[PDB]
């Protein structure tokens, strides 16, 4: 494929599209270069997250600042302004959704398909995102369509953790990114706040044990995702 | 220059 | 979709710091051709503001690495940043041309001979879009759009002097943005120095004129038309 491409270019736009903040250019680079079918590098791995945690990011932010409008306004009983909210609150929902379904497209038929079982962070690091965007799906969704991506969301999460304890230290990053967001999957989603403090206190506990295994190269990302770990843990606590 | 002008993990 | 509604959706995207759809739904507004009022107006100004200000930041990053990397030499990275710069430079001037003819084709040819403030409001983004287009313009591209931010910042400044008040807002506003046009586009610092000087004097004068709903406005500008000239002289 690259043949007919040059991959590299691709990504330097990639690179060069984060440092304008277009992150629409980022994620189409991205796209286009996982689309090639090579399996990712590990910074093309980060720009790929990056450009799509912040295009969804950016939709997230303006739901709920919408949702928030929505719910003083519909207090006043206007119904024209009631009407006008919900109705952009939904155009942003599909927006939304739209770049969700583009990320488990890629997700599902070409990355995590493409790597092996031994290539494992790879693999952890693919399933979380699945976590994560299934997340963003049961934030703004109801109903029935909600269930169902909550349970797609948990499958992938569950899966994500498996891998990884078996096959990760508890202080790899990765891992305990996973921990993180699981842990607030737990908290935000199923509203289920014993959960939540279990796993991520097993994971931060783990971590502290184990504290021998930080390279020169982990203890910069592992203490400081061990920290929001505890930041997230107190809060729900009080 | 001047003219008249609970989380999850962080990319 | 009546008029009521558009700015109702104008204030929303606002919130939601969607800014494209903002500056939409006031360019529909506009479109209804009848006089904007002051809220309008600023909805107006913000929306368009913020979308041509994301350009501005990208293309200001993306021109600060070609000169970087043109040193380097590689002529394939060198020639794709120049087409990035380029494609950014052609949503920017977009952007411009779109404004400007909201300005020229309603806001400013449907006021009245006594609309003085709304005048120099939109005399003043006229002159403003014109030096966004000269940020990103070369050879005789420049020289045309530099010389029509001049020909608009001036008219609206002399309109100004006559019939509005030193600490006006708008007039305030007016000279700082103007001091800019000729400190970084024309490059006459000395130029760009008395004009800011003077406008402030002025506005300290007088200063018993100002009321209580815009002194807020006023004395920011006054703030920072002086942030300027600390910054222009001190070098």
């Amino acid at each position: 494929m690259g043949s007919m491409v040059d991959r590299e270019q691709l990504v330097q736009k990639a690179r060069l599209a984060e440092q304008a903040e277009r992150y629409d250019d980022m994620a189409a680079a991205m796209k286009n270069v996982t689309e090639l079918n090579e399996p990712l590098s590990n910074e093309e791995r980060n720009l790929l997250s990056v450009a799509y945690k912040n295009v969804v990011g950016a939709r997230r932010s303006s739901w709920r600042v919408i949702s928030s409008i929505e719910q003083k306004t519909s207090a006043d009983g206007n119904e024209k302004k009631i009407e006008m909210v919900r109705a952009y609150r939904e155009k942003i929902e599909k927006e939304l959704e739209a770049v969700c379904q583009d990320v488990l497209s890629l997700l599902d038929n070409y990355l995590i398909k493409n790597c092996s079982e031994t290539q494992y962070e790879s693999k952890v690091f693919y399933l979380k995102m699945k976590g994560d965007y299934y997340r963003y799906l049961a934030e703004v969704a109801t109903g029935e369509k909600r269930a169902t991506v909550v349970e797609s969301s948990e499958k992938a999460y569950s899966e994500a953790h498996e891998i990884s304890k078996e096959h990760m230290q508890p202080t790899h990053p990765i891992r305990l990114g996973l921990a993180l967001n699981y842990s607030v999957f737990y908290y935000e989603i199923q509203n289920a706040p014993e959960q939540a403090c279990h796993l991520a206190k097993t994971a931060f506990d783990d971590a502290i044990a184990e504290l021998d295994t930080l390279n020169e190269d982990s203890y910069k990302d592992s203490t400081l995702i061990m920290q929001l770990l505890r930041d997230n843990l107190t809060l729900w606590t009080s | 220059r001047q003219s008249v002008l609970k989380v999850s993990l962080a990319p």
